[PDB]
């Protein structure tokens, strides 16, 4: 219901999948665990449930691509910690599982024309044994006790993540030669540049004379939406400017 | 409290804005053409 | 329990730095020389 | 017969030669593990620890082909500690891999 104001992105990574430091759009961070029942809450780079501008859904993903907005299907949503474990129920940046012990924690699906998308981190847990025993699945007698646990629910109570404005993004596929002179080749968005062989020109297709393709930069902004105030981005002029919205799932004792 | 064992992290009536804590943060030098922050730290003293 | 965090860093090229102090626990900042990161689309800027 | 393909794998049935897509290729050790570019007579995969590996697809009419012998490993423990993947700052050090070339 806020989430018209930012966009999913792209950032480095641990591994790949083939052991090398790909750039993807799924990366996973804080994969905080608090609740006593063992599930676990992790954060996700890219954003589901929203389909493309504006309007509500529950099949079709939302992951960024270069420039531009791509879809996907929610049906073929994966996690492995070291075997399956299934999903439970999800919205927003956030997915939520029930999973088995091991090292590693991975979150992939399938993006647009038929390929694969992984990231590995690290972490490790166990079962927390409540009670005086060691089960896995609850059986049909015997004693309730207290447990705390996540609710599914929309409406929350007050607790939130910052929110930021992009920063600007240099590109070289808009550069090319003439024979000679240079031309910056805009394909319909503002690009503000500089060589020193620079200024505001918006949606014209300018051609500045002599020099070589050694010495002209480029920079496109994304001045409409917003983005998520992470480590792995640069941050934006030196002021602190920055915003807010929350976060689901809050906490409940059964 | 020194690092590492129980009462890292105090305050007194437990609504805000007075902490105490020293766990030893240093800055160190990010790698050879990469973006991130690096980040160093002796592990928490309450889930320890 | 406690958490950290580190809010995004800053970069200006062909300009040096300055950072500000500012009250609240356990507060560092510091400040690299020489740095040339290269980000996803190419390299970031040229003053090297 | 006699064209290169990235897509139809060639096996063989009584005395003739069969077809079938390379998109249901699969392998298990003792949970999934993926594979990272193939071909020839030979696959190579990363797969974590266990004491089995297994190769299978799907033959022409919906019938499975299966296998499976046996076989031990671990990680190697290449610096000192033990991981399961790399994560983003610490040192760099010598190891030896495979190429992907012809």
């Amino acid at each position: 219901n806020a989430y018209k104001l930012t966009r999913p992105y792209v950032a480095y990574c641990a591994d790949c999948g083939m052991g090398h430091s790909c750039h993807s759009p799924a990366m996973i961070e804080n994969v905080q665990a608090d609740a006593t029942d063992g599930t676990l809450k992790i954060q996700f780079a890219s954003q589901i449930g929203l389909t493309k501008t504006d309007t509500h859904d529950h099949t079709k993903i939302r992951y960024a691509e270069g420039h531009d907005i791509a879809e996907a299907a929610r049906s073929t949503l994966k996690v492995h910690s070291s075997s399956e474990c299934a999903v439970t129920g999800t919205m927003g940046h956030f997915i939520l599982a029930k999973c088995p012990p091991g090292e590693v924690i991975s979150v992939s699906f399938v993006d647009s024309k038929n390929e694969q998308r992984t990231c590995r981190i690290a972490y490790h847990h166990e079962q927390r044994l409540i009670g005086r025993e060691r089960f896995t699945v609850r059986p049909h007698h015997g004693i309730e006790l207290p447990c705390t646990t996540y609710q599914l629910t929309t409406a929350e109570t007050s607790e939130e993540i910052d929110m930021h404005m992009p920063p600007d993004i240099p590109d070289r596929t808009i550069l090319s030669q003439q024979s000679g002179n240079v031309k910056i080749t805009v394909n319909g968005r503002t690009v503000k540049y500089s060589c020193s062989c620079p200024s505001g020109t918006t949606t014209t297709d300018k051609t500045i004379n002599s020099c070589t393709v050694d010495k002209c930069q480029a920079y496109v902004t994304s001045h409409t939406k917003w983005q998520f105030n992470s480590p792995f981005v640069p941050r934006a002029e030196q002021a602190e400017r920055k915003g807010k919205v929350h976060i689901p799932f809050p906490l409940i004792n059964t | 409290g020194q690092p590492g064992r129980f009462g890292d992290i105090q305050s007194r009536t437990l609504d805000s804005k007075d902490l105490y804590a020293n766990t030893g943060l240093k800055l160190a030098r990010p790698a050879a053409g990469n973006i991130h922050v690096p980040y160093t730290q002796t592990p928490s003293g309450f889930k320890t | 329990d406690y958490k950290t965090k580190v809010p995004s860093p800053y970069v200006k090229c062909c300009g040096t730095a300055e950072c500000r102090t500012q009250d609240k626990p356990e507060y560092k900042c510091a400040v690299f020389t020489g740095v040339y990161p290269f980000m996803w689309g190419g390299a970031y800027c040229f003053c090297d």
